[PDB]
């Protein structure tokens, strides 16, 4: 039992900077691997970012690399992401995931489905 | 259905583990009938163990080459034929015990290879899990069904060959069962280069290699005191006063703190997790410190009353095996799974190594070594197995510091782990 609260998200102005925290208090944070998610009013859920326990392994989106960045710190029990030079393409609505950690390949677990722990979920408007 | 194939195949286990631990009840019979010292009573399961571990990565190689029920079913015909053939052991030959120990090792690794990997392929899904916790319940059971037989069979019979003649009967029942109620799987998948590959990755590894060490230390202790604790309580008895019993109770005793002992660590790690992320070494470090202090207490305390050894070697049995669940979670949260099978053949091999297999002759070497330097007596004899045993709570007490280690060193590996894995 985990409860995940977003928080930092809203519409901002394009091409500026912006953070949301994800933060955790059902339990320890160290045995999730965390991901981020957002639905677009015309599409489906897609995946952002993600993060293993650790934050040793990062896997981003062709469209991701080299604009976003992803982060935890489980002193605080809370995770971060920082995202630059937003496209108007980006506004949605963005939820935290969390599933048990697994030594798996972070790039192949995109499936949307197998994270089974969710958030409550913030709109973000460029 | 096919849960008849699960059955037979756990209680040839539980059968596997009684034939392996028949001679744990009959060692002080076995000792007079032959007139010799320890070091052959610890020769004996140095062997069987030195045969398991050599054997069973080779059974496990052959387990893909043909069919596994064929060789398995062999392979029990072998080492009850074995052991029935040592049950009309001439006296004056002691060699001839030891190979057939070391056959009825070959077959068990055999048997122990094999058996789960057909186990594993019968059922995909949480049955899976629920019928080799079954199997494995089926070790502690087996063991403590092995020293009260072999004890039973003693009193009853009034000669101790017998102990060695009930067992393989039934494994020839169980051999037939298992010829005809195992189904065949029809299933299959550089392999030096791939072996020195995994072994260059799992040497730099740093929390695997202590905890690897830290079973290691596990097994010495449980196969030093699983060899040696029957004899030096029945040596202790003969000290008192006061004039097989001690076998059964053994057993008992065995059965349920190895049952008890898994429950508590499995309910310790559950309810340590939210504390910590490295609960999982801790759990196993502290149980090994009540261990080892609870092993010196015995000894502390064997001379004055019976009952509180018995108490002792429960406490200590228990928090000795509270790590058998935990050790396998500590390996798969570090080892990559494409690394993770070799990892564990290595560490079955130097948990055998270091561990199991040295240390019921040291135990016996070490006994008859303070013994020859002293007038043999009942007393004196019983003070030197009681100062040889003194060295298990050493390897408990290093064993815990090898699961600190592995706590330390946890969440560095896990981040290599992660980083290799997403590479």
């Amino acid at each position: 039992q985990v409860q995940l609260v977003e928080s930092g998200g809203g519409l901002v102005q394009a091409g500026g900077s912006l953070r949301l925290s994800c933060a955790a208090s059902g339990r320890l944070l160290s045995w999730y691997d965390m991901a981020w998610f957002r639905q677009a009013p015309g599409k489906e859920r897609e995946f952002v970012a993600a993060v293993t326990s650790t934050g040793a392994g990062t896997h981003y989106v062709d469209s991701v690399k080299g604009r976003f960045t992803i982060s935890r710190v489980n002193a605080k029990n809370t995770m971060y992401l920082q995202m630059n030079s937003l496209k108007p393409e980006d506004t949605a609505v963005y939820y935290c995931a969390a599933a048990n950690t697994r030594l798996t390949a972070l790039s192949l677990r995109t499936t949307t489905g197998s994270w089974a722990y969710w958030g409550k979920g913030t709109p973000v408007t460029v | 259905g096919r849960g008849a194939a699960a059955a037979i195949l756990s209680l040839g286990n539980v059968l596997n583990y009684l034939d392996r631990y028949t001679v744990a009840g009959v060692l002080l019979d076995i000792q007079q009938h032959f007139g010799v010292k320890d070091r052959g009573a610890g020769l004996l399961q140095s062997v069987f163990i030195c045969s398991f571990m050599v054997a069973a990565p080779i059974f496990g190689y052959l387990g893909d080459r043909f069919n596994r029920k064929v060789i398995l079913s062999c392979g029990i015909f072998f080492w009850s034929a074995v052991t029935f053939s040592s049950s009309f052991i001439p006296q004056q030959y002691f060699w001839l015990l030891v190979l057939s120990r070391g056959l009825v090792g070959i077959g068990e690794a055999s048997y122990s290879t094999i058996a789960p990997t057909i186990i594993g392929d019968l059922f995909t899904k949480n049955t899976r899990t629920l019928m080799l916790s079954v199997f494995y319940f089926a070790i502690p059971l087996g063991s403590g069904l092995g020293y009260i037989t072999g004890s039973s069979v003693k009193q009853a019979a009034g000669d101790w060959h017998w102990a060695l003649r009930v067992s393989p009967v039934l494994g020839m029942i169980t051999g037939t069962l298992i010829l005809i109620l195992v189904p065949a799987t029809k299933r299959g998948h550089k392999a030096r280069t791939s072996w020195l590959r995994d072994m260059k990755a799992l040497i730099r590894n740093r929390s695997y290699v202590f905890s690897s060490l830290a079973t290691s230390a596990v097994s010495f202790a449980t196969g030093a005191l699983g060899m040696w604790i029957p004899l030096y309580l029945h040596r202790a008895q003969v000290v008192q006063k006061t004039a097989a019993k001690d076998s059964l109770i053994f057993g008992a005793i065995t059965c349920f703190t190895g049952f008890l002992g898994v429950v508590t660590g499995a309910g310790a790690t559950r309810w340590c997790r939210l504390k910590t992320q490295r609960a999982d070494p801790l759990v196993c470090a502290v149980g090994m410190l009540g261990s080892a202090i609870f092993i010196c207490l015995i000894f502390v305390a064997a001379k004055s009353s019976i009952v509180g050894a018995y108490i002792c070697i429960f406490v200590g049995e228990t928090l000795l095996f509270s790590n058998w669940a935990i050790t396998a979670d500590i390996l798969m949260y570090v080892v990559i799974p494409t690394r993770r099978a070799t990892a564990v053949a290595l560490q079955s091999f130097t948990s055998h190594l270091l561990g199991d297999a040295g240390s019921p002759y040291l135990i016996g070497f070490i006994s008859d070594l303070i013994r020859q330097s002293t007038k043999d007596s009942p007393l004196w004899e019983f003070l030197s197995l009681g100062y040889a045993l003194m060295l298990c709570p050493f390897v408990v007490v290093l064993g815990g510091m090898f699961f600190l280690a592995t706590a330390l060193f946890f969440v560095s590996d896990r981040a290599r782990a992660e980083q290799q894995v997403n590479q």
